[PDB]
């Protein structure tokens, strides 16, 4: 991994996302999710009971320009800004960047496989080529989470909503 | 508050329950007597 | 081992601009140095999120007549400075500003630009808008610190009776490269020279 | 015991602690936020507060 302790130069807990067997995947942009030269760390776990099956790829991508199908037109405000509410992957297989999901492991990646572990954690040291970004209008890292294999197990009333809980701390943040 | 919803297997019902309990700590002190109103 | 060192993987001189104009019985270039005008080098470069490098640039003219050894001026214009209106403009004279005059029959002209940005490296991707606050017209991801100036060129002797086209070819050898944060490969055709959008589409490999 | 014993006295000082306990089946899980409102605070209306 990137080998920094979270460094410069209290956690926040987002509302749990209701995963399903069909779900494409979710992302958040940092700092946007906090609402700043910082070492963000991200700590994500499943509320999944032991019968359940399926698996998530957890990735943090630097400078992730979300692309789109079918137009040369650049993304609007509301498409890229999502706060803690987060955004969907319209095409997980292209990671929206026209790049293979299969190769996303070049970025710092962790697996939630429901046999081995329902929890994963990543340190996101500051990557910006300016020393302390200060405006509200850029996101150095994107935390992304994708169902590599579809959620399964249970019956009837259990309704396959098996939640993901995401947690974030801007550890060693200075202003 | 239910930050997630609950998750349980097919063999166990949603009749799941929390118990709440309390005490004072070692640092506690009570100042001056006045007889209780409950009896 | 050979081209396994990243400087040797990237350091092949790319033909980053290929264009023409005539002189007959306007017609000057102003191209900004961003390596997005040519698709092979676009992909080969996009495997890294940040790079710091000097750029060598070489300029090669060529002619189809309808040889005249003309003087060509190359000028480098920095990020966001004034740029000329025509073959004639006070900007082509600029005192505080680098330029090279060369003759078509000499071997082609070379220049180095040192690493030129207010940020410590070129951020090859950037997902923001502005350094202070955003207006509606501020496009997603076109970072000002990545502007890297432009190379500006004209024929200086253009009074000629003889009728022809100047072709120009511009080769950039990014040089002495330091690189950071590798990326998953861009596996999809490129619609435009600014963002990354697309329209293979849903299955990257054959059966 | 806290609220019975202390009723015999004028005013009280020092810290408390709660202990919660969950009577579930072993296979059952969930995350509950607990939060605390110091003196003079308003009630947290929902999970964002």
């Amino acid at each position: 991994a990137y080998g920094e302790w979270p460094t410069y130069l209290r956690f926040y807990t987002l509302k749990s996302k209701k995963w399903e067997s069909n779900s494409t995947g979710w992302w958040w942009k940092l700092p946007d999710a906090l609402n700043y030269r910082s070492g963000f760390l991200c700590h994500v776990q499943c509320n999944a009971t032991k019968f359940h099956q399926g698996t998530l790829l957890i990735v943090a991508i630097p400078e992730h320009q979300i692309g789109k199908k079918g137009t040369g037109t650049s993304a609007s405000f509301a498409e890229v800004m999502k706060g803690a509410e987060g955004g969907v992957f319209e095409q997980p297989y292209l990671l929206d960047d026209g790049t293979s999901l299969a190769c996303a492991l070049v970025y710092p990646h962790q697996w939630i496989n429901l046999r081995t572990n329902n929890s994963a954690t990543i340190v996101l040291p500051w990557m910006n080529s300016a020393p302390m970004d200060f405006a509200l209008r850029h996101n150095n890292w994107t935390l992304a989470v994708i169902p590599v294999c579809p959620l399964a197990g249970g019956t009837g009333n259990t309704n396959t909503y098996v939640p993901i809980t995401i947690s974030i701390a801007p550890m060693c943040a200075e202003y | 508050f239910m930050q997630t919803n609950l998750v349980a297997p097919v063999g166990a019902a949603d009749q799941c329950y929390i118990v709440g309990m309390v005490a004072a700590k070692k640092d506690f002190n009570l100042r001056l007597m006045r007889d209780s109103p409950d009896i | 081992t050979a081209e396994c060192l990243v400087e040797n993987f990237l350091g092949r001189s790319a033909l980053v601009c290929m264009r023409s104009f005539e002189y007959k019985n306007k017609n000057f270039f102003i191209w900004t140095l961003n390596t997005r005008e040519l698709v092979q080098i676009r992909r080969k470069m996009e495997l890294f999120t940040y790079l710091r490098f000097d750029t060598e640039i070489t300029i090669v003219p060529t002619l189809r007549l309808f040889l005249p050894n003309l003087t060509l001026q190359a000028m480098y214009v920095p990020t966001g400075a004034r740029k000329p209106s025509s073959q004639d403009s006070f900007e082509w004279q600029s005192a505080c500003n680098p330029s090279v005059f060369f003759k078509i029959n000499d071997p082609p002209a070379r220049l180095t630009i040192p690493f030129m940005s207010i940020n410590s490296a070129y951020a090859n991707f950037y997902d923001g808008f502005a350094g202070f606050e955003k207006k509606a017209t501020v496009l997603y991801g076109i970072n000002p610190a990545n502007t890297m100036g432009n190379l500006c060129l004209r024929v200086v002797n253009s009074y000629q009776p003889v009728q022809y086209t100047l072709t120009v070819r511009v080769y950039m050898k990014p040089k002495h490269i330091k690189a950071w944060a590798p990326r998953a490969p861009r596996t999809m055709p490129y619609t435009n020279i600014l963002n990354n959008n697309y329209a293979a589409p849903t299955a990257i490999v054959s059966h | 015991l806290l609220g019975n014993i202390s009723r015999y006295y004028t005013h009280w000082s020092g810290s408390l602690e709660m202990t919660f306990m969950f009577c579930g089946s072993f296979m059952t899980t969930g995350k509950l936020i607990i939060c605390y409102t110091p003196p003079g605070g308003s009630s947290p209306t929902d999970r964002m507060q």
